[PDB]
């Protein structure tokens, strides 16, 4: 109970915390690049 | 008067209440000398609107006159000096101001000449649209393309958009009935999707490189996939994809075959 469920718990806590910061580098890197790569066709657009 | 650039210009300061009551910035643009007007006449260029009124809805459906937020006004004044139009302050453009913004800058508020920061950039992409919409898997694509021919793909941090690389969650391979549960190797499949990994946990074709399991014994199916799928998957064990973003380092493909 004491150790092993302490362990299991905190185990389980930051394998979803690390899963929730994946997901959230992943949106925001979505974010980023699609954002940067619509004012880059603009420039690209104006460049052409 | 003050700053008699600000004279010259029509100024339909009806709604000045922005962020001081309208008759505060009136006496402001008068000590400039401003052409304020109450009623938007033909050189209205910048129509003081810091309140929705009625008449507001009018001078929008009237594509004649440039409704703006007085932010911008605030600003100009506090630098005693005409701010450029920046495209966030504008309410209701003239269609010439409407292809103004367009020039002066692209389809967001950063422009086609003047150097924007990281500020700006938030700013910019905060003003876009929400482009989370794109698939993570074609954005994916786009990273590793856009790593590799911008080299950004030296980025350790995000490397494995390139890399087709497996990684073994299950005892026995090719079986979807097994799972390896209370240990490391989904946290290194959730490391691989740090990357942007193309995360299998089952060999087939499009399979490249492998993350071996906890049990290593597991090389013998994992080289028996090797053989069946023409690829030669590289052998991987958990250091590799750990390091990979837990050191932030990439490890050697082969120093881990079999």
């Amino acid at each position: 109970q004491k150790e092993n469920e302490r362990l299991l718990r905190d185990w389980n806590d930051v394998q979803g915390r690390f899963e929730k910061c994946v997901s959230a580098k992943e949106a925001l890197e979505t974010d980023l690049y699609k954002r940067f790569i619509l004012v880059l066709n603009e420039k690209k657009t104006k460049i052409r | 008067k003050i700053s008699n650039i600000f004279e010259d210009v029509e100024f339909c300061v009806m709604s000045g209440t922005d962020s001081q009551p309208k008759p505060d910035l009136e006496n402001r643009i008068a000590e400039f000398g401003g052409y304020i007007v109450q009623n938007p006449g033909p050189d209205t260029y910048c129509v003081i609107a810091g309140s929705e009124n009625i008449r507001v809805k009018n001078i929008i459906l009237s594509n004649k006159h440039d409704v703006v937020k007085p932010a911008w006004l605030l600003e100009c004044f506090k630098t005693k000096s005409f701010v450029p139009w920046q495209p966030r302050f504008m309410i209701h453009m003239c269609p010439s101001t409407k292809e103004h913004f367009a020039r002066e800058y692209d389809c967001y508020g950063d422009s086609y000449f003047i150097d924007t920061d990281l500020n700006q950039l938030k700013e910019v992409f905060s003003g876009i649209k929400n482009s989370n919409e794109q698939t993570p898997e074609e954005m994916a694509s786009l990273i590793a393309d856009l790593e590799y021919r911008y080299s950004w793909d030296c980025s350790p941090l995000s490397m494995f958009r390139r890399h087709t690389v497996y990684l073994d969650s299950y005892a026995v391979i090719n079986d979807l009935s097994t799972k390896n549960e209370g240990t490391r190797l989904a946290i290194k499949a959730l490391e691989l999707r740090f990357h942007g990994a193309k995360v299998v946990s089952c060999l087939a074709e499009g399979v490249s490189h492998v993350i071996i399991g906890e049990d290593h014994s597991r090389v013998a199916d994992f080289k028996a996939f090797r053989r069946t799928f023409k690829r030669k998957f590289k052998i991987l064990k958990e250091s590799w994809v750990t390091d990979s973003i837990d050191k932030c380092e990439l490890q050697e493909e082969n120093q881990y075959l079999i």
